[PDB]
């Protein structure tokens, strides 16, 4: 209960939506209970009275009182399915931006958890269950809780005696009732969701390894457990709706134990009156009718344990520590950038060594850089550390004379310019897969990138509107690499970081790729990292290296020069 | 004319599956409508008693307890028929999720593969249950919709004709309201759903991308994109919802109305205003009590019907994803009855050769390649040239319509059941799918013996670090072997191959990302295993293909070269070129 309190802070931005909505659902419950009220109450009152009250009735006063109360509840229902309709999607947007913001910072480190695609889909449904909070909860209860006032007040003006025991039976099924079938339904919840995970478990292993099965003849004694998954997850969901038919049958119960008290006790008196004409109808028509305002109860309770899980596990994820932080300072980007590095780890140890002393690279304001790694051997982990996805333990990263850390965010994106070995396709439209570098450029401009880095194909159907991602138009390694390249020449920052650049691809466009960087990206210093010995001799200083300690370095002669450890690599393996 | 309508006749006509319970829950809803109106009727009787002829309550037990033993019935009837409910829902579900599973079986690896394992979970377990509601409470409720209402009136007409048509007279005004203004915003909230999803899917867009979003410093203009793709949505539903929500106005408006109409036809009847409506015989209180109690119940029936709205909605945006699943055109690949006689190795034979997807798309080209009994084979070549659809395709998982003769025998011939028998393969990707590292090795035969257990791990070197796991050989993989690394995941891989022997063995780059060591430990086992029988592997480490016999050069779906490797490294062809760029990866 107390992990809605975030999310119950973010109601504060619609708060004369979420509560007209409230409102509305309330009176709308309120004239549907007045309606009969009067309107039972008049057939009494008009009974007694007979012919001989004809003249003497004064029936203009309930005319005004049943068109009032009939316009309320067709208007009061339109406008409150209306107005909670557009309070829901307004805490949906305001839920997925807050949820975005938060999970941001922490983007890298923090939200790499086991199966990260798995979670983000975990992610995604949360967020969905915290905005039925409103409307599958909230309104329900509250709807529920200030009609059973307004009748217990307003019916008091006639019985105090008739108006509690009415009221006090509503309440008691609304403060005791939801809470005992939560309770009693807890336990047929619990291995209800265990036995869902577990059919997702042997149905995605029976799936992905259905090559697997029908080769070695086990792909019908696998799905014969998968079935009988299914029966106990289908028996716990048949105990599930065994408890859902008792709290339709005790809600009926009791809107019948209220009439028959309503009826019982009204005709020995409603008030000091000691026969009670036309208030028996008026007490007996209003336990008939106030009892709509309990029917979503039960099960709103039934949801809030749901959208309570889900608060949990969205404040794990968002109330985490961003491990790095950028100062808030104005600073001007330069046009020539000088790495340095001294003393940093460049590769995750690998078999606890702790002796790892952090290599002491130096890009000069111009040059090309190759760091040549093994592979397999441990994953590099030095543009993570050189785009401040977290703070180098090992020593300082230097960038241009200045530490990296005393830069701003928005100014050490705009120096650093990296193309990741996973890089994303939005599905978006091509443009907005490559406005993503710059957010402000020529259309023709952004057309002129795909024809220069070798994507002309893109251009023939649709080009620049065309659907990628999951609407259409996947692209392969080798075009979509050049996707990557294409961003960081938008992107026009001075330090590129070439992150496995020209890795699973074919000789042909592997070629075509290091040539683009060496005549793209003359001006700018790009440190690449490959472990493939490919257009390594228009890369000056060349940095080969193994267990994380630089074994020698020089440009591609002088390697090959002194017959060191990059000789082998040429001249044997 | 309108998809919604096609999706709501598909699911009706799976709702066959349980039609017992459907007819069972419709004969209850009935009772509950005699229950309905016989509680009215005890209600009105009690309350004129105690009104008109000022009856105490004490001599008034026997139409009390009849009043409460109708109650008592009407809550056991809800009870009934909510279990019933679930009972419909329960067994269409069971069978469409039979349905999805045996047509997705059949179609085989060739085709689920097509889309990542959460989009099959997605499909099978997600929305299969969302239809169960609209079988368990929505179908049950619109059968209640035309019983209850028309028994009503039935119950009020003998007593009062005038009652009876203030209700019969809305009766089909109400339909033609959320009909003519309805049906027009039905499809149109159909398609409001498919944005509201479409726009979940570009939230997860954004999240998956964030470490794109990072670098490139574009996290305050994509929360931006998320307010305007939020804002587009709400703006473009709430105009829809505008009419609607309509339906909803309109129906609360004609049980207001009726209400009110009967409450001013018995109220002033009582006053002598109106004198029709009777037989002659005089308005009661009871009279107008019945009607007016009964009147809420004629519209109840279809006030729940909104009630469970979303159960219909989010069931046909189920049957449009399941409808399209079931109904959509597979090339499964030709299966026949014949078995091979011997358990030597086999001979392999092709003769224009065209493998075919599932869904019709050629996969390799003219193949006319021929592997002799006992020889090992590598395939090379550049991604995507067609090196695993050969393997899926003499694994019996793809259609071919050229020649494929095993030992003289065509493929399509050949029995699946049995000729997988005659088959090990070892894939590029590991997929242990049992529960633990030794159900996974024994999936070949479980019932084998303890001693033929620890030759395979030791032969595929499991042996040397099963100490290292924490419960040894009994240690679970979890969910996708995440325990174990890939190196070593890839080795309980190839024990699973090596249990058993066969007489053709598929290596499809068994050493492809796997760490330097089980390198060694997978081709030291799998290079004694090539020599037992006939041998199929796919492979980019080109420079230990030197005892092997044949070496095909596979592009763009065709064998383009053949020959040794002492002879294809000098020609300075395709598999030269090939080589040459291998010799760069350290
Ligand atoms: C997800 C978020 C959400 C949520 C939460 C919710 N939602 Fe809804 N609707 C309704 C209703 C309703 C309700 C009440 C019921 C009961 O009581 O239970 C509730 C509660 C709710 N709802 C809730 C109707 C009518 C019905 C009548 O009355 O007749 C309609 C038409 C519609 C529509 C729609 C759409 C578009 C299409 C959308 C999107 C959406 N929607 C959404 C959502
Ligand atoms: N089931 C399928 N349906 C449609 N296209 C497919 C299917 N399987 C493979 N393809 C495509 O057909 C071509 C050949 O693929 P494939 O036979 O996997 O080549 P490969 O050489 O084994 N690839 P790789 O393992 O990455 O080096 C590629 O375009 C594949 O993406
Ligand atoms: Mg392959």
């Amino acid at each position: 209960m107390r992990a809605l309190l975030p999310y119950l802070a973010l109601y504060k931005r619609h708060k004369w939506m979420l509560s007209l909505g409230i409102v509305l659902a309330i009176v709308t419950l309120l004239a549907s209970i007045g309606l009969l009220t009067l309107s039972g109450w008049f057939l009494s009152a008009s009974a007694v009275a007979g012919v001989a009250g004809l003249y003497s009735f004064n029936y203009m006063l309930p005319a005004a009182g049943v068109r009032g109360a009939a316009i309320t509840r067709t208007a009061g229902r339109y406008f409150e399915r209306l107005v909670s309709h557009d309070a829901t999607f307004r805490v949906l947007q305001h839920l997925r931006i807050y949820t975005f913001s938060k999970l941001l910072p922490l983007s890298p480190a923090g939200l790499a958890r086991y199966r990260q695609g798995e979670l983000l889909n975990r992610v995604v449904a949360d967020v969905d269950t915290l905005d039925h909070l409103y409307l599958r909860v909230i309104s329900p209860l509250v709807g529920a809780f200030v009609v059973i006032m307004v009748v217990t007040i307003g019916l008091s003006f006639l019985d105090f005696t008739l108006a509690f025991t009415l009221g006090g039976i509503m309440l008691l099924t609304l403060f005791l009732m939801p809470p005992l079938f939560y309770r009693a339904g807890k336990s047929t919840g619990q291995n209800l969701t265990h036995l869902r995970g577990q059919y997702r478990q042997q149905l995605t292993a029976w799936l992905q390894g259905q090559a697997e099965l029908t080769i070695f003849g086990a792909s019908d004694r696998y799905r014969t457990q998968l079935e009988n998954t299914e029966i106990q997850w289908l028996e716990a969901q048949r105990r599930q709706s065994e408890l859902t038919a008792l709290s339709q049958a005790i809600m009926l119960l009791i809107g019948a134990l209220a009439v028959i008290l309503m009826l019982w006790m009204a005709s020995g008196g409603v008030g000091g009156n000691a026969q009670p004409g036309a208030l028996i109808a008026l007490f007996v028509f209003c336990a008939l009718a106030a009892f709509e305002a309990l029917a979503p109860v039960t099960g709103a309770f039934q949801h809030l344990g749901q959208v309570i899980a889900s608060a949990v596990r969205i404040s794990d994820l968002t109330d985490q520590k961003p491990e790095v932080t950028f100062p808030d300072t104005q600073t001007r980007v330069a046009d020539r950038v000088s790495l340095t590095l001294r003393d940093v780890q460049f590769t995750y140890p690998e078999q606890s060594q702790q002796a790892l002393k952090g290599i002491s690279l130096q890009v000069n304001a111009g040059e090309h850089i190759a760091i040549l790694g093994r592979t397999g051997c441990g994953k590099s982990t030095l543009l993570q550390q050189l785009t401040r996805a977290w703070d180098p333990q090992q020593g300082e990263i230097l960038l241009n004379d200045s530490p990296i850390a005393s830069l701003n965010e928005a100014a050490l994106r705009q120096t650093i310019s990296v193309v990741p070995q996973r890089v994303h396709l939005f599905s978006a439209t091509l443009r907005d897969n490559l406005l993503l570098a710059s957010p402000g450029s020529s259309d023709e401009a952004l057309s002129e990138i795909l024809r220069r880095v070798g994507l002309e194909k893109l251009l023939e159907d649709a080009g620049l509107n065309s659907w990628l991602g999951e609407g259409g138009r996947q692209l392969s390694g080798g075009e979509l690499r050049r996707l990557a390249i294409a961003r960081a020449l938008l992107h026009d920052a001075p330090l590129v970081l070439l992150d496995e650049p020209t890795e699973g691809l074919d000789a042909t466009t592997e070629s075509q790729i290091l040539e683009l960087l060496a005549e793209m990206m003359r001006e700018k210093t790009v440190l690449m990292v490959t472990h493939r010995l490919r257009g390594l001799s228009r890369f000056q200083q060349i940095i080969v290296m193994d267990n994380g300690q630089i074994i020698e370095q020089g440009t591609h002669a002088e390697l090959l020069a002194r017959q060191g450890r990059y000789y082998q690599f040429k001249q044997g393996l | 004319k309108s998809r919604q309508k096609e999706l709501t006749r598909w699911l009706k006509q799976q709702s066959v599956i349980s039609q017992r319970w459907l007819n069972i829950s419709r004969l209850l809803g009935f009772v509950s409508g005699i229950l309905i109106i016989a509680q009215a009727w005890f209600m009105a009787r009690i309350l004129q008693h105690m009104i008109m002829e000022n009856i105490p309550r004490e001599a008034l037990l026997l139409p009390f307890t009849l009043l409460v033993l109708t109650f008592v019935l009407r809550a056991w009837v809800v009870w009934l028929r909510e279990r019933v409910g679930y009972h419909a829902g329960q067994h269409i579900r069971f069978a469409i999720r039979r349905q999805v599973l045996d047509r997705l079986q059949q179609a085989g690896p060739a085709w689920i593969q097509g889309k990542p394992a959460g989009s099959w979970a997605t499909l099978v377990l997600e929305q299969i249950d969302d239809m169960h509601d609209y079988y368990a409470r929505y179908l049950p409720q619109m059968a209640l919709a035309v019983s209850v209402p028309l028994l009503i009136v039935v119950a009020i007409f003998p007593s009062n004709w005038a009652a009876a048509l203030i209700l019969l007279g809305t009766a089909p005004l109400i339909p033609l309201f959320m009909a003519l203004v309805g049906m027009g915003a039905a499809d149109a909230n159909r398609r409001n759903f498919l944005a509201l999803a479409r726009l979940s899917g570009h939230f997860l867009d954004r999240l998956r991308g964030m470490e794109t979003l990072r670098i490139f410093g574009r996290g305050e203009a994509e929360i931006e994109s998320i307010r305007s793709a939020s804002e587009d949505f709400r703006q473009r539903t709430m105009e829809v919802l505008r009419l609607a929500f309509l339906s909803s106005g309109i129906l609360e408006f004609f049980t207001s109305l009726s209400i009110a109409l009967v409450a001013v036809y018995f109220g002033f009847s009582y006053l002598g205003e109106l004198d029709f409506g009777h037989y002659d015989t005089g308005v009661t209180l009871a009279a107008g009590f019945l009607a007016l109690i009964l009147a809420p119940e004629f519209f109840q029936p279809l006030r729940d019907l909104g009630t469970f709205y979303h159960a219909k909605a989010q069931a046909v945006g189920a049957a449009d994803s399941l409808k399209t699943f079931m109904e959509t055109p597979l090339a499964h690949p030709q299966r026949g009855e014949a078995e091979l006689a011997s358990t030597d190795p086999v001979t392999i034979e092709a003769e224009e050769l065209f493998i075919t997807s599932p869904e019709g798309k050629t996969l390799a080209g003219p193949l006319n390649f021929t592997l002799p009994a006992g020889q090992r084979a590598v395939l090379v070549g550049r991604s995507g040239s067609g090196k695993s659809s050969l393997l899926n395709a003499l694994s019996g998982f793809l259609s071919y319509q050229g020649s494929l003769r095993i030992n003289g025998i065509e493929l399509r011939d050949l029995s699946p059941e049995s000729w997988r028998k005659h088959l090990s393969w070892v894939g590029q990707n590991p997929q242990l799918p049992a529960a633990t590292l030794r159900d996974n090795v024994l999936l070949a035969r479980p019932d084998a013996s303890e001693q033929e257990l620890q030759a395979a791990l030791d032969n595929a070197w499991v042996s040397e670090f099963l100490p290292l796991l924490p419960q040894g050989v009994d240690t679970p993989v979890g969910d996708q072997a995440a325990r174990l690394s890939v190196g070593q995941a890839q080795r309980v891989a190839v024990a699973r191959a090596l249990l058993n022997p066969c007489s053709l063995l598929l290596l499809d780059e068994p050493a492809a990302s796997l760490d330097a060591h089980s390198e060694q430990r997978v081709m030291e086992a799998l290079n004694a295993a090539s020599l037992r029988q006939t041998t199929l592997m796919v492979t980019h480490q080109l420079e230990d293909l030197a005892d092997w016999d044949v070496i095909w050069v596979m592009q763009d779906g065709r064998i383009i070269e053949q020959g040794r490797y002492a002879e294809l490294s000098v020609a300075g062809g395709p598999f030269a070129t090939l080589l040459a760029h291998r010799q760069e990866e350290i």
